């Protein structure tokens, strides 16, 4: 039994040392909230001693339907869009919205007229820039309100130092998930 | 542009002749000649032990040719080398990137390879007589994400990609020995022949196509599916292979008869398949669904030979040992349970 | 084998009207979701309009709103698009595209390169 | 007819106490069974709910044996009385401790820096003992009534004063949780339906005593006794059964048992 | 893109000039291989737990 006991005495230290290493690393792992941006690539950083491990998808091809199902553990899907870039962005936001796995994952939007006859039919609630950007903003709200998922909600923003804006918005996401975890919301 | 269209018309008439050859060999079906056989009956497998210690979703597994050790990926960036008999984590490797899609283990039993969304196939070493585990080499030749790696030996390793290209790598130089093209999608998975001479790979195009490694050419292309093919596994004799799909169908294709033999599907199932694998004899087709269970199919009668519903969350890759002794299923719930 | 073939097209006058007929072959057409996409002259692919699995829920691009209509016939195993008071800017290659998943609500098929499940494109061209 | 009145209220109330604590032990032990069995359900919230359910079990069993048994032994009545006061103290302090866990977690320490569980454990199982030892030992030396200590209008601050002050702290903590919920439902696109469902859904962390406290006295006593005796039943049924993860897990594993069991049939 | 589809033809031609056998020839061999090693496959016939190393 000397080989069997030496093998087990090997695995005693090997299992305890490796499980101890994982136990040390798990507390570090939970301390990271991961964000996915679409619009070397991996970047992890600090905001108020909070670790954000972010992935850029610029090293991928245009086909998206099987590397986006890897991102159902992410906290927020950032869209960096602009100006026909708009209507395919509305296609993409709807496509990630109605997805069977990504119904729980929220989305943050950033922005950084001849296709739309509804553009002139809009009522405002440069003024032409103002009516345009609030028209686009409401237009994105039309997919979220049209679907009515209830678990995840679109978070629009603008520009004109985004990281504090996305940190505080992510804080809203964490509060809604933690709060609804007590079946309250 | 008349000559281009007429040359495409000649391509259409002889591919119509190809379809006529497929009907020419279509004299019977698989189910008619396998009608007079006794099925396995309700076969029961219970979890013998569960392997705990992953912090996030397990995207991959790969056995060893010694049938003892199994390697598992994870989402957190730790590929952990497991012992199956004594449930002890023999090694644990911190990955350079968080997301990894696949892992491989050497048939010699000396190396492991991670393949991730970071477009890099990285090879780790086990036989370091000095100390711990290192990187022997990392490979970089795709502009798309990696999907599945398999080894030929300790020196040349074959990778698929989401860059539409299965490739053949050599570890001594770090360059592609040959580059396989002919697809128009993400190449999802691939399985080698048992004599390791040739390999078949699925795709996005509902098209699983055989590849010859020396020739680097599309030998033949099997198209009978309805959506993107997720994972395939080769039949153990070296003459057929079964493909998962996304329309909740498993199909086994024959390399020589060049067409579909059977369709494994029920109307009550509308969920995409994630991985399939054969047993040792090839009688059993172990198909892992998104209904959080892997159904067990007879190869010859297309019935639920068994239902295996241990897991909490969906599966990623199931595998059968080379002697056929135990089946292990990874999952998206950070726990993989070996079955027997 | 999932092959999509589309008849119709040709030359139309500005202010004309035309019908584009897409035939679907090699798959259970009753399960999936259909949409049409344009290839503008020297521009990338652009989404137009889609239908549900039943054919009841239809969306459009803003520019094609009110003028173009699409309908499927599962027994005839086909998709139709009809034009009403067509515009001369619309000179484009129209592709008949299938969404990849069975029983779904989302599509990922505006990709210019290497998307499989699409036709060849009727060169819908508008005269002067 | 006054001792028939005290007879009716006393015996009806006593049977109400036995059915309340007994059925509360029934439902809550089924809840603690499924929480202790389902490890995927097991989370940082679930460990604190597990200790809380343990305090309800211990408190309910001790109050049951105190009611069923009772003048025979002063030492046994005294020691048992101390055990009951300590378990009750631990229960109220620990549901306070859930209150500061939830309030700290959602609004103060939202980014989940650490478990910090040791501080919570020390507060729940270490701090109640000191009022019980001071009250039982010290008040025992003062020697009003060793078995019961039944009629003492004053001098009961020594134990009860921290419990009531702690529950008042839990009350305005609950007010903070309500204001952050309504200011994060107004921005949804004031939801009196949701604040009513949650404002009745939450108070089992301890808010009833702070909020609501001869004929009126009788009806008020009836509603209060109905609430406190069935409180563990209430926290087990809405904090256990209506949880989406818990009902998902029991229907899923129930389904696995049905399919595997069906295989067992043949 | 008008030139690249011409290159598809020769790979299709190589898939045209291939040797096929009939399904009754192939599937009888798959029946033969499944019946051949069904004795040695431990999943459909379970091994007794004394020598079954995963017990």
């Amino acid at each position: 039994t000397e080989d069997q006991r030496n093998e087990e005495k090997a695995q005693r230290e090997a299992n305890k040392k490796i499980e101890k290493q994982l136990q040390k690393d798990k507390q570090v792992y939970r301390a990271t909230h991961r964000l996915l941006l679409l619009g070397i690539f991996e970047t992890k950083f600090q905001v108020d001693k909070v670790n954000f491990h972010m992935f850029d998808v610029g090293g991928q091809r245009d086909e998206r339907r099987k590397w986006i199902q890897c991102f159902n553990d992410v906290t927020a899907i950032i869209f960096v869009v602009a100006s026909n870039r708009l209507q395919e962005a509305l296609n993409l936001f709807k496509s990630i919205w109605n997805n069977r796995w990504l119904r729980t994952i929220s989305v943050i939007l950033f922005l950084n007229e001849d296709y739309f006859p509804e553009f002139a039919r809009y009522t405002t609630p440069d003024p032409r820039v103002t009516r345009a950007k609030y028209f686009i903003r409401d237009e994105f709200l039309r997919i979220s309100t049209a679907s009515g998922d209830g678990r995840h909600y679109c978070y629009p923003h603008f520009t004109c130092e985004n990281i504090r804006r996305v940190f505080n918005d992510c804080r809203d996401i964490i509060q809604r998930m933690h709060l609804r975890q007590y079946e309250l919301l | 542009q008349s000559e281009l269209d007429q040359l495409r018309q000649e391509a259409e008439q002889l591919k119509n002749q190809i379809r006529d050859a497929r009907k020419a060999c279509a004299d019977a079906t698989l189910s008619q000649i396998t009608n007079n056989i006794d099925p396995v009956g309700r076969i029961q497998m219970r979890t013998r032990r569960t392997l705990r210690g992953h912090l996030a979703k397990i995207y991959a597994m790969h056995w060893g040719t010694d049938s003892r050790l199994l390697v598992s990926a994870s989402q957190d960036g730790k590929l952990i080398i497991w012992d199956s008999y004594t449930t002890n984590k023999v090694h644990a490797i911190p990955l350079r990137s968080s997301w990894v899609m696949t892992c491989a283990y050497a048939p010699s039993g000396n190396y492991v390879a991670c393949g991730g969304l970071d477009n890099i196939c990285s090879i780790y070493n086990l036989k370091t007589r000095e100390g711990n585990v290192r990187v022997s080499r990392e490979l970089a030749g795709h502009t798309g994400y990696l999907s599945c790696c398999r080894f030929l030996d300790d020196n040349q390793i074959v990778t698929s990609s989401g860059d539409t290209t299965c490739a053949l790598w050599d570890i001594e130089t770090g360059q592609q020995t040959t580059t396989f093209t002919g697809h128009t999608g993400d190449v999802m998975s691939l399985s080698l022949a048992p004599d390791t001479r040739l390999f078949v790979s699925g795709a996005c195009d509902a098209s699983a196509k055989l590849w010859d490694v020396r020739e680097g050419m599309c030998r033949q292309t099997f198209t009978g599916h309805e959506s993107d093919i997720n994972a395939i596994c080769f039949f153990p004799n070296g003459n057929a292979f079964a493909t998962g799909s996304d329309d909740a169908t498993c199909r086994l294709f024959d390399l020589r008869a060049d067409q579909e033999l059977m369709t494994y599907s029920h109307d009550n199932i509308i969920c995409g398949i994630t991985s399939v694998s054969f047993s040792k004899s090839g009688r059993l087709l172990l198909a892992g669904y998104d209904d959080f269970n892997c159904n067990v199919w007879d190869a010859l009668k297309a019935d639920r030979a068994g239902v295996l519903a241990g897991h909490d969350n969906r599966v990623s890759c199931l595998g059968v040992t080379d002697d056929g002794m135990a089946v292990a299923t990874g999952s998206w719930d950070s726990f993989l349970k070996i079955w027997n | 084998q999932v092959q999509l073939q589309e008849s119709g097209g040709g030359l139309v006058q500005p202010g004309g009207s035309l019908r584009l007929s897409c035939a679907a072959s090699g798959f259970t057409f009753s399960n999936y979701k259909m949409n049409w996409v344009r290839q503008a002259p020297g521009k990338g692919l652009e989404w137009v309009s889609d239908i549900s699995q039943s054919g009841a829920s239809i969306s459009y691009t803003g520019s094609v709103k009110g003028r173009f209509t699409i309908s499927r016939d599962n027994a005839k195993n086909t998709l139709y698009l009809q034009m009403n008071s067509l515009k001369p800017e619309d000179t484009a290659v129209y592709y008949c595209a299938r969404c990849p998943a069975p029983f779904t609500r989302d599509c990922f098929d505006v990709t210019s390169t290497t998307y499989a499940y699409r036709g060849q494109g009727t060169q819908v061209t508008v005269s002067s | 007819a006054f001792t028939p009145e005290k007879l009716k209220n006393a015996y009806v109330l006593y049977y109400l106490a036995i059915v309340g604590h007994s059925l509360s032990i029934f439902t809550l032990v089924i809840s603690l069974g499924i929480f202790v069995f389902f490890r995927s359900l097991g989370c940082q919230r679930v460990t604190l709910h597990k200790n809380m359910f343990l305090t309800y079990i211990l408190n309910s069993m001790i109050i049951i044996i105190h009611l069923v048994e009772v003048r025979r032994d002063p030492v046994s009545c005294k020691i048992l009385h101390f055990f009951h006061q300590y378990m009750m103290a631990c229960n109220y302090f620990w549901m306070l401790c859930e209150g500061i866990y939830l309030h700290t977690l959602i609004v103060v320490a939202v980014f989940t820096e650490k478990q910090r569980l040791r501080w919570y454990y020390l507060l729940g199982w270490g701090f109640p003992l000191v009022p019980t030892t001071i009250h039982a030992i010290t008040r025992a030396v003062y020697f009003n009534d060793n078995c019961w200590l039944s009629v003492e209008t004053h001098l009961l601050y020594i134990i009860h004063g921290p419990v009531m002050a702690a529950l008042v702290v839990n009350f305005f903590f609950l007010l903070n949780i309500v204001r952050v919920l309504v200011t994060k439902m107004r921005e949804t696109h004031m939801y009196l339906k949701a604040v009513k469902a949650t404002m009745i859904l939450v108070p089992l962390l301890g808010i009833q005593f702070v909020v609501f406290p001869k004929m009126l006295g009788k009806i008020y006593d009836y509603v209060m006794h109905s609430l406190i005796h069935f409180q563990g039943f209430f926290v087990a049924t809405i904090y256990c059964f209506c949880n989406n993860e818990v009902q998902t897990t029991v229907k899923r594993q129930w389904a696995q048992f049905k399919i595997q069991w069906n295989q067992r049939w043949g | 893109s008008i030139a690249q589809a011409r290159k598809l033809v020769e790979q299709l031609k190589m898939e045209a000039n291939i040797d096929r056998i009939k399904v009754s020839k192939a599937a009888a061999d798959l029946m033969a291989y499944c019946e051949a090693h069904a004795k040695e496959d431990p999943l459909l016939t379970p091994v007794p737990a004394s020598e079954n190393p995963f017990r």
